[PDB]
């Protein structure tokens, strides 16, 4: 009876948690997600992962989620996990602005959310959640916003940001690609267009592949922009009109 | 092998009650001793560094007016007891409006001593050391983690057990005093520990009929190391 | 009974999930099966060959209604796959009884994928062994969809599972296509269908249902013995 | 037909087998007990709980 | 222990006092840029980097090249940063 | 009576294409009031609203619960809510409390939003669903309001005719209640432009 | 094949299976005992057989031939406690069916219900798999009889004419070669195909106090096991 | 290994091994065994005295489960009377409920599906324990049922449960059951227990006999072993 | 030995090994002998101490006014039962306002401590008990295990090396029947003498003495009313 | 629910995952901290940061109440639980008696609740140690550590983390009676200690004191600069 069990809990004798590990390491697969330094604005990054020729493209959304008026979210990883947590994080966003009349700041959402995951990560004999995901939003005391979530619980805010194992080497074009407050959103998507074009192994970034969810802020309608193919296309050759005028210094 | 964490042995007993045992052997050493006067009572702080403040340990915690204590072995396993103990000693007083007897503190305590399991998690890994005065005279008293309770009249624990028994029925006698016992009790301190004995190190509690209470302060302890 | 409680699908430590992959394994040992979405309806297409001739096929059925616009098959186990049938035989009802209102496939789909995900890590369970394709005919755009193992969810324009689903994955890149008709949907399934089956094909054999857009009507032996006759 | 679903395979010379049930015989020209009863004892299979889904 | 600041600058300068590329070289930036990893493959960067600058045969620094071959060990070790947050 | 502790009262009525909804705003105990400017009137998504009317306790917590379970169906689904599902689920919101009922009478009026039809239901405490086609009325004066719109109403509306209709009736309606007052707002929305208009009352 | 602890509780192979299900298929064959079922045109047949080892042992208790509702009968194979605890499931669910809808329950419906139970049964981890077969028959509403049977792997499935057991995997060869021609079904032409079914496998051709014969037919649609005179009139009606 | 330990797992030959080895915990224990009359149901176990052990009437295995209905237990003892407990409380809840007194068979299914009940979990073990249950009622007649661990419930002419198991039911087939009165039967019984446990493993034994039938008025009570005490007078005198 | 595991798992031989640990555990307890005349029942025990200066481990507890009982091995096992024993006792005077027979009492004690004998998880009791009381047919003493199998005996003894007690009391048992206190208890703690080594006594400060009888409710004599008893006893032989 | 002992004694007398689960102490960020007559001091160090990057998240010390500052090492995902839980605790003793939260009564609380955390069935102790700094009521200033076995120890200055031998050896050497005879004696000797600490390159370095009344300062790196700047030119001097 406890001869079968797995025992997902307990240290190992090294000196870490032995389960968390390869839980990360599940998040270095198939995921792809990123946000950049922007004012005025906030984008969001994502790869398809299934590019063929015959899924239907009729969810309008296929990696962002919109969560609240004013916030969304970027699933990595094992996708119906976070079909888990995007029911139980919308509902606590929704329970908020039942006790309060007042939107819910980006902070608490987070911490509401990974005091469930550091939940099962604690206690219980229990497979832990295997998703990474990403949050942007506006608040009404510090504007805009980025957060990074773990499996252990362990949350960090960002302004450029790492999903996931091939987005180090995008950590190391954001470091070197740096700046400080400049969006103007064309220098921006620009720059994520960038980063999405040299990180990723696929030549010339093909326009299906990627995906694009910026954030304006409006008053008092804070649109969360889902832009479509038709302004992704013209920005790629914007890029490629970029590289092959750079390239001339050699 | 981790099997069933409540299995008994091929001896054979509880196999996890038998490494409780030897978790006492690690702890700081205490030396009880009961007087016809009172109980007389003394153990050794195990001063780490000196970053650390001396007298914010506790090693005798006072139950109730009338109860003291001694603990051992891990610590914070310790002070549940202590804090249920104290409880059970006041239901005791407001069912009763009498003192509870020094004896049943510890069938009350070691009722609970075998509580693990899974349904209805690990034994305690501590080794208390109970005296009082109740109209019974002064009682000098001794659990252990398997809940086998048994009057002591002058015992020792932990690591310094052997050595403390040993020595100490050689000095031992049926009529002792007070202040011939408080002085009978630092000698073998000093023969045990590792640190230099000063008024850092250990500390004394005592409990009368007539001498109470007196508790335990500083500058007492200063007089009667430089007794020696 | 005991709570027990635990969770046997744990991590690997390459970080692979090792019971949903089993899994899949067993989904691809089987029944195929392939479904067609055009332009008016959606076909779903199921192989039930019975293991002799004393076995009867007006008692068990594979496209299953949901709704009176809902169909459903799969590409598994029957015994794992009839219980999360009647999960959704109940589980479209409280949207029935809330909303006052035909319940949307994009929600059953949802719901029933939530369902699979939060058993995949519940108390000591398997996994089930069930790939699902559903369809139906909900605000005049109808839908198919396919759910997996791994609580997933897909949205394909016309696909295939169980066995020899690359074949019939090539074989419907190419010859399925833009645009068809209802009948034209039945002959291309029927087509796909008769890439990786015996050497006859009968009323007994398959079992072709669809859905209208103005509702549901799993079809009859007479019209699927005589639409395969006219070998696809 | 029925032979073929109790094949192993136990392929080639099974089939011998099947010929060498025709010197068991007893019978100028082998009759089909002779052959059926050749291919039913090797290989044995065991059905049907799972595999059903067919 | 993984070695610290004080122990990669010593161990670069040491194992380099035998044989530099090109002189000249600094070991307040190396350290500072990368961060961190052990002092194995601060050879490894140094070997490409006399490795690279031998298809001008014996010396010469490419600042857009240079950098650019130093992001693919850049991002070796940036694949796999977080753990965690080890800790 | 219990539903007349504050008084009040919701009318809407659906005209040609267009819709109207208006409600009286006074809040009060039993004979004193408070403020003028509570409302009784709520945006639910776009090109709609719900009227409630009864106890404030009640309105402002069935509005909340509503709004609640509203987003989170806005949230599930990428398409706005149809009114017939927001009618079944104002019905499920207060069966659920079947014993220990809420006390109030809500009206929802609002188009349809995949066509320019208009559309009015309202609904008992217990629930009961109610489809017309002219007007329907909620509160504790409702006699009135049934005297009025008996006689004003025409079946094919242009929005001049319909406000006027709507305001005629909402003020020589409310000005002879007692309890009710202080102001009548009016809510006429199109498929256009939704436009809100309060009306010259009797402060009395 | 296998992968830590799959030979052991009901998780997966590598490959796809799990055993334990595939072992329980195999637990029928200790019970020793060939079970026919025979759908006619109007009326349906069970056959069984028992063996009786001691002269002490009793005729009236080791009938198999188990009795669900007034329309429902049933004979079980596989070993004897799973088989008898799946009787009162199947009585007590049939009695459910008539307090809660009213009208008597198909023949049809229960063994999708018992079928849900083994599958219960199977899915979670840690509990048995009752190794027992379920074989039914029953009278519905201008269907004729139905043969049914339910496998301890939990699905409903029932044919023209079945039989699961020890000896069944030549008894299903025989019925293939006896079903499929053009003879019709009369009432002694299926009681007289049900023995000699049985008997063309064991080769004894043996006295009538060892078969039970339990038979449905609608002129009287109650289950009804026949008595060992009528039994005796059949066994010897068959020989020439 | 590893397919012993549980109760739940299945072996790959096709039988569960926990119940086989408690099948053989009850083959250890001394020989009790019954047999039943025309008009009564006869008990007997012989018990086992080395040197001084315990008082006459220590621990007996004979038990009386209701009015008229009893046990006769062998194998491990403390489950033995948990059964007792349990099938007590049984017939007191068909009692309390039903109104009249409990028949034989009803009592074996509900006992012997716990007794099943206990065989399908690694929360428990298989029981170790196997009883008979003898009775009788004008409008029933005298049954005598038999219950093994492993779930079994069938009924018996007579029977035997011990060590000395087959030797012991060898001899019954000698005797009859239709003709006989129990009268008879009484020490038609004591004279093979005293025949069988021959005194060379054993140096000494004692034996009870209870008896229930229509001679004590549906009562079931221990005979007065005293009174009468045929066993002996034909026990010494049956040697040669 | 994977089969010595758990209470749940049985042997290939048919014998369940905690049980018989377990028994391991009542035979490393001290000696106790209870024996029973027609008249009364007496059941005498053997302390043990840990050291010089501890007090000796008593043994022999009051449970009711009639109803007493021995120990052997584990002690804290001992208060469980013991309170489950106190309980059950007074619930009966509470409800039927008589005193329990014992016959009837230690048939709960047995369905006390059968379930954790066969639930998973759940260990057997360590425990020895040698109960003695009054019902309305005189004394009885009976005996318990682990296994909870529970004996009618004129006379036993469990503990360590309580094989000789028993050989003692075997030929004396057609002698232990008709005799009055004073030397029934005598002829109890000779069985004590033989449990221990015969070069040490015997002494005074460890025997303590348990009777019940008609006239006389259960009591417990602890050294000093044993040292009346203990006066005139025979010399061991060479 | 969830029953398994995840705890248990080992043969040699230890408990594993306390005595073990120390490690992930071993292995985080360093914290030192002293406490002076008059103001405490108390800073993490080992930030390992980003230094491109947001840093008001990555913040490790936090309050209870105004009275209690936090510092912490190990792990800190199970360092939240701890304590917002701690703060629920020490709001309901303000709803109680009407005195703020002495500071040992805070560390009895996160050292019992520690304890039972370990005691417990199917629960994983916790990995972290912290410190409980604050001048009380009566303006008493006093410091305490925790331990994953739950043993609250009152020290005179802190070292936790990676090197805790190396810092706690080396304020052996601080202990004169000098130190701290001012408050810039205080900051600048936390600081100073944390040179023999992970790089000090003025980056990592987050202190933040309580002057025993006002509420807790986090001092922006502009006097950090001015107190290396001191420093290194006293190490001018030392020679």
């Amino acid at each position: 009876s406890r001869r079968y069990d797995s025992r997902t809990t307990i240290f190992s004798p090294e000196g870490r948690l032995y389960q968390v590990e390869y839980a990360m390491e599940a998040i270095g697969h198939a995921g792809t997600c990123l946000g950049i330094l922007a004012n005025d604005g906030v984008l969001l990054a994502a790869e398809r992962r299934n590019i063929h020729k015959l899924l239907d493209e009729v969810f309008f959304s296929e990696k962002i989620y919109k969560l609240n008026e004013d916030m969304a979210c970027s699933v990595a990883g094992i996708t119906s996990d976070a079909n888990v947590l995007t029911n139980e994080l919308r509902l606590i966003a929704q329970r908020y602005l039942l006790q309060y009349q007042e939107p819910i700041p980006c902070e608490q959402l987070v911490t509401a959310l990974c005091d469930i995951k550091q939940a099962y990560t604690q206690f219980g004999g229990k497979r832990p959640f295997g998703v990474s995901l990403l949050y942007i939003g506006w608040d009404k005391h510090y504007g805009f916003q980025l957060y990074q979530s773990d499996p252990s619980g362990n949350y960090g805010g960002w302004k450029a940001t790492c999903i996931g194992n091939n987005s180090a080497a995008a950590v190391s074009m954001l470091k070197q690609d740096y700046k400080e407050g400049e969006m103007t959103l064309k220098s921006a998507l620009a720059l994520a267009i960038k980063v999405l074009n040299k990180t990723m192994d696929v030549s010339k970034l093909s326009a299906e592949k990627v995906e694009i969810a910026t954030l304006t802020r409006e008053n008092g309608k804070t649109v969360i922009r889902v832009l479509k193919q038709k302004e992704v296309e013209q920005l790629i050759k914007k890029h490629e009109e970029e590289e092959a005028k750079a390239e001339r210094e050699k | 092998y981790d099997r069933g964490v409540n299995t008994f042995s091929p001896e054979g007993r509880l196999f996890q009650v038998e490494y409780a045992i030897e978790a006492i052997k690690l702890g700081s050493t205490a030396i009880g001793i009961q007087t016809s006067e009172g109980v007389c009572l003394a153990v050794e702080k195990r001063i780490t560094s000196p970053l650390m403040e001396p007298s914010s340990i506790e090693k005798i915690v006072e139950i109730d007016a009338h109860i003291g204590c001694a603990m051992s072995g891990l610590i914070a396993d310790a002070k549940t007891l202590i804090d249920k103990a104290r409880v059970e000693t006041q239901n005791h007083w407001f069912t009763y409006n009498e003192t509870m007897t020094v004896e049943s503190v510890t069938q009350a305590v070691s009722n609970l001593a075998l509580q693990f399991g899974e349904e209805d998690s690990r034994p305690f890994g501590v080794a208390l050391l109970f005296g009082g005065v109740d109209e019974k005279g002064p009682q000098l008293f001794h659990m252990d983690p398997s809940g086998t309770f048994v009057q002591c009249d002058a015992r020792a624990i932990g690591s310094a057990s052997e050595g403390a028994q040993s020595s100490l029925q050689e000095v031992y006698h049926k009529s002792m005093t007070l202040k011939e016992a408080i002085k009978s009790s630092l000698i073998i301190l000093k023969q045990v520990m590792e640190e230099k004995l000063n008024a850092t190190n250990i500390e004394l509690a005592t409990v009368q009929p007539g001498q109470n209470f007196h508790m335990f302060t500083k500058e007492e302890l200063e007089e009667v190391i430089k007794d020696i | 009974e005991r709570g027990y409680s635990f969770s046997l699908t744990t991590f690997s430590p390459s970080g692979k999930l090792v019971q949903i992959e089993y899994a899949l394994a067993a989904v691809a040992g089987g029944a195929p099966s392939v479904g067609i979405k055009a332009a008016n309806g959606v076909v779903l297409a199921t192989e039930k060959k019975q293991k002799s001739i004393l076995y009867d096929e007006r008692s068990v059925h594979k496209v299953e209604p949901i709704t009176k616009h809902i169909g459903l098959v799969y590409s598994g186990m029957g015994p794992d796959y009839r219980v999360l049938v009647h999960r959704a035989r109940k589980l479209a009802q409280q949207y029935y009884l809330v909303y006052q209102e035909p319940i949307p496939t994009a929600q059953l789909v949802q719901r029933v994928a939530s369902v699979m995900q939060e058993y995949t890590q519940s108390g000591g369970v398997r996994p089930f062994g069930v790939s699902l394709l559903i369809c139906g005919w909900n605000e005049g755009r109808p839908y198919l969809f396919q759910s997996d193992p791994s609580g997933a969810y897909f949205a394909w324009k016309a696909t295939a599972m169980g066995k020899n689903y690359v074949n019939g994955k090539t074989f419907l890149e190419k010859r399925y296509n833009e645009d068809l008709e209802l009948e034209d949907a039945i002959h291309t399934a029927i087509l796909t269908l008769k890439e990786s089956f015996e050497g006859q094909m009968t009323e007994d054999n398959i079992e072709v249902g669809i859905c209208n857009e103005a509702g549901f009507r799993r079809l009859t032996p007479t019209e699927v013995k005589d639409y395969l006759a006219a070998i696809a | 037909a029925r032979p073929d679903k109790i094949s192993g395979a136990d392929i080639n010379s099974i089939c011998q087998e099947s010929g060498m049930l025709a010197v068991r015989e007893n019978r100028y020209i082998v009759l089909a007990k002779d052959f059926e009863k050749a291919y039913k004892t090797v290989i044995k299979k065991d059905e049907q709980e799972h595999e059903f889904y067919k | 222990p993984l070695p610290d600041e004080k122990t990669k600058k010593r161990i670069f300068q040491i194992h380099t006092s035998r044989m530099t590329l090109a002189d000249d070289v600094t070991l307040d930036d190396l350290i500072m840029a990368k961060d961190d990893l052990s002092g194995a493959d601060i050879k490894a960067i140094c070997t490409e980097a006399g490795l690279m600058a031998l298809r001008e045969r014996r010396m010469k620094v490419t600042n857009e090249d240079f950098k650019k071959s130093k992001e693919n060990v850049l991002y070796k070790k940036q694949e796999g940063t977080p753990e965690g947050l080890y800790l | 009576s219990i539903m007349s502790y504050n008084g009040g009262a919701v009318m809407a009525m659906k005209g040609k294409n267009c819709v109207a909804i208006a409600a009286d705003r006074r809040f009060g105990i039993q004979a004193q009031m408070v403020t003028t400017d509570f409302q009784k009137i709520f945006p639910m998504g776009d090109r709609l609203y719900i009227g409630l009317a009864g106890l404030a306790t009640d309105v402002q917590t069935v509005a909340q619960r509503l709004k609640f379970r509203l987003n989170l169906y806005e949230l599930k689904e990428g398409r706005q809510i149809k009114p017939y599902t927001l009618m079944s689920m104002v019905a499920n919101l207060l069966y659920e409390k079947r014993f220990g009922p809420y006390y109030t009478e809500p009206v929802i009026a609002g188009l349809d939003p995949k066509t320019f039809k208009p559309f009015i239901c309202s609904l008992d405490l217990i629930g009961c669903p109610m489809v017309t086609d002219d007007f329907v009325v909620s509160g504790t004066c409702a006699e009135q309001m049934y005297g009025m719109c008996e006689s004003l109403w025409e079946p094919n509306m242009d929005p001049d005719h319909l406000f006027e209709t709507i305001s005629q009736a909402m003020l020589n309606a409310v000005d002879r209640d007692a309890v009710s007052g202080m102001g009548v707002i009016v809510h006429i929305i199109e498929k256009d432009k939704i436009t809100t208009r309060t009306l010259k009352a009797r402060m009395d | 094949s296998s992968a830590g602890f799959d030979r052991h509780i009901t998780i997966f192979s590598p490959e796809g299976r799990l055993y334990q299900v595939e072992y329980a298929f195999k637990a029928i064959n200790q019970g020793g005992l060939t079970s026919v079922a025979v759908r006619g045109k109007d009326c349906a047949v069970i056959v069984t057989q028992k063996k009786v080892p001691d002269k002490l042992l009793d005729s009236s208790t080791v009938t198999h031939l188990f009795k669900i509702t007034e329309n429902i009968g049933c004979v079980m194979t596989g070993m004897t406690a799973d088989s008898r605890s799946q009787v009162q499931r199947a009585r007590y669910e049939a009695a459910n069916w008539k307090y809660k809808y009213g009208y008597e329950i198909p023949v049809d419906m229960l063994c999708k219900r018992i079928a849900d139970i083994s599958q219960v049964y199977t899915q979670n981890a840690e509990m048995r798999p009752l190794g027992c077969c379920m074989i039914l028959i029953g009278i519905d509403e201008e269907q004729g009889p139905q043969v049914y049977k339910c496998d301890p792997a939990g699905y409903y499935c029932g044919f023209k004419a079945t039989a699961a057991g020890v000896k069944q995997t030549e008894s299903t060869s025989f019925l293939e070669k006896k079903v499929k021609k053009k003879f019709d079904w009369t009432f002694e032409q299926t009681v007289e195909t049900a023995i000699t079914c049985l008997s063309t496998v064991l080769s004894i051709d043996f006295k009538p106090s060892e078969i039970e014969v339990g038979v449905v037919t609608v002129e009287n649609p109650k289950f009804r096991i026949l008595t060992e005179a009528e039994i005796d009139a059949h066994l010897v009606a068959l020989a020439e | 290994t590893g397919y012993d330990l549980s109760a739940s797992t299945f072996s790959p030959d096709g039988r569960v091994f926990q119940v086989e080895y408690a099948m053989k915990a009850v083959e250890n224990s001394s020989t009790a065994i019954g047999i039943r009359c025309k008009d009564g149901v006869v008990f007997g176990v012989e018990k086992l005295v080395l040197s001084k052990l315990y008082e006459e009437g220590s621990n007996k295995r004979l038990f009386n489960v209701d009015r008229h209905v009893g046990m006769a237990v062998a194998g491990l003892l403390a489950d033995a009377r948990s059964l007792a407990d349990i099938a007590r409380e049984e017939a007191s809840n068909f009692r309390s409920n039903f109104g009249y007194n409990i028949p034989l068979k009803h009592l074996a299914d509900r006992v012997a599906m716990y007794v099943h009940a206990y065989t399908l979990y690694s929360a428990v073990r298989p029981f170790g324990c196997s009883f008979m249950l003898g009775s009788y009622s004008v409008n029933d007649g005298a049954q005598l049922y038999m219950i093994d661990p492993s779930g079994v419930s069938y009924g018996y002419w007579g029977c035997a449960i011990g060590k000395a198991r087959q030797a012991a039911k060898t001899e019954i087939e000698k005797l009859q059951m239709k003709e006989m009165t129990c009268r008879d039967i009484v020490k038609e019984v004591a004279k093979i227990i005293y025949i069988v446990h021959d005194e060379v493993k054993d140096k000494a034994f004692e034996l009870e006999l209870s008896w229930v039938g229509e001679l004590t008025n549906g009562r079931h009570e221990i005979v007065p072993k005293d009174i009468r005490e045929e066993a002996e007078k034909y026990a010494k005198e049956s040697l040669k | 030995n994977q089969y010595d595991n758990d209470v749940t798992v049985w042997s290939p031989q048919g014998r369940i090994h905690q049980i018989e640990y377990a028994m391991e555990a009542v035979k490393q307890g001290s000696a106790t002998v209870g024996l029973k005349s027609k008249t009364h029942a007496v059941l005498v025990a053997l302390k043990r101490a840990q050291s010089e200066l501890a007090a000796h481990q008593k043994k022999i507890l009051h449970v009711d006014n009639h109803i007493g009982i021995s120990i052997a091995g584990l002690t804290a096992d001992a208060r469980l039962l013991c309170n489950f024993m106190r309980q059950e006792c007074l619930d009966s005077r509470f409800v039927f306002d008589r005193p329990l027979p014992v016959s009837r009492l230690v048939s709960l004690i047995g369905s006390k401590t059968q379930i954790p004998t066969q639930r998973y998880g759940r260990r057997p009791y360590g425990v020895g008990l040698l109960i003695a009381g009054y019902d309305d047919m005189g004394p009885h003493i009976f005996q318990t295990c682990p296994s909870a199998n529970y004996f009618d005996c004129r006379a036993m003894s469990i503990g360590a090396r309580s094989q000789s007690a028993r050989t003692y009391l075997e030929r004396h048992m057609s002698e232990f029947m008709e005799c009055n206190l004073n030397e029934l208890v005598k002829h109890g703690l000779r069985a004590l003498r033989e449990t221990l080594p015969a070069e040490q006594d015997l002494t005074t400060k460890n025997v303590s003495i348990g009777i019940v009888g008609k006239d006389l409710e259960f009591t417990i004599y602890d050294d000093d009313d044993v040292s009346p008893f203990l006066e005139g006893l025979e010399e061991r032989p060479q | 629910s969830y029953d398994r002992a995840i705890t248990v004694f080992s043969p040699d007398g230890h408990l594993f995952q306390v005595e073990y689960a120390q490690e992930a102490v071993k292995k985080g960020s360093t914290a030192v901290g002293v406490r002076g007559r008059d103001i405490v001091v108390l800073g993490v160090e080992k930030k390992s940061v980003a230094k491109l990057q947001d840093e008001r998240t990555v913040r490790k010390i936090c309050a209870l109440d105004d009275n209690v500052c936090m510092a912490f090492a190990g792990l800190t995902a199970d360092a939240r639980i701890v304590i917002n839980r701690a703060r629920v605790e020490c709001q309901s003793h303000r709803l109680t008696v009407e005195d703020p939260v002495t500071v040992e009564y805070i560390t009895r609380y996160i050292a019992s609740l520690k304890q039972r955390y370990t005691q417990s069935n199917g629960r994983r102790p916790f990995g972290i140690s912290a410190l409980i700094v604050g001048f009380d009521f009566d303006g008493t200033p006093r410091l305490y550590q925790t331990d994953p076995s739950g043993t609250y120890h009152a020290w005179k200055a802190n070292a936790i983390g990676r090197g805790a031998k190396s810092v706690r050896e080396f304020l052996e050497k601080n202990y004169t009676d000098e130190a701290i005879e001012t408050d810039d004696l205080t900051i600048k000797l936390v600081i100073k200690a944390l040179l023999e600490v992970v790089q000090s390159g003025g980056k990592n370095i987050e202190l933040a004191v309580m002057r025993r009344d006002q509420s807790l300062k986090i001092l922006n790196p502009e006097e950090i600069e001015k107190y290396v700047a001191e420093i290194e030119k006293e190490k001018e001097e030392n020679e």
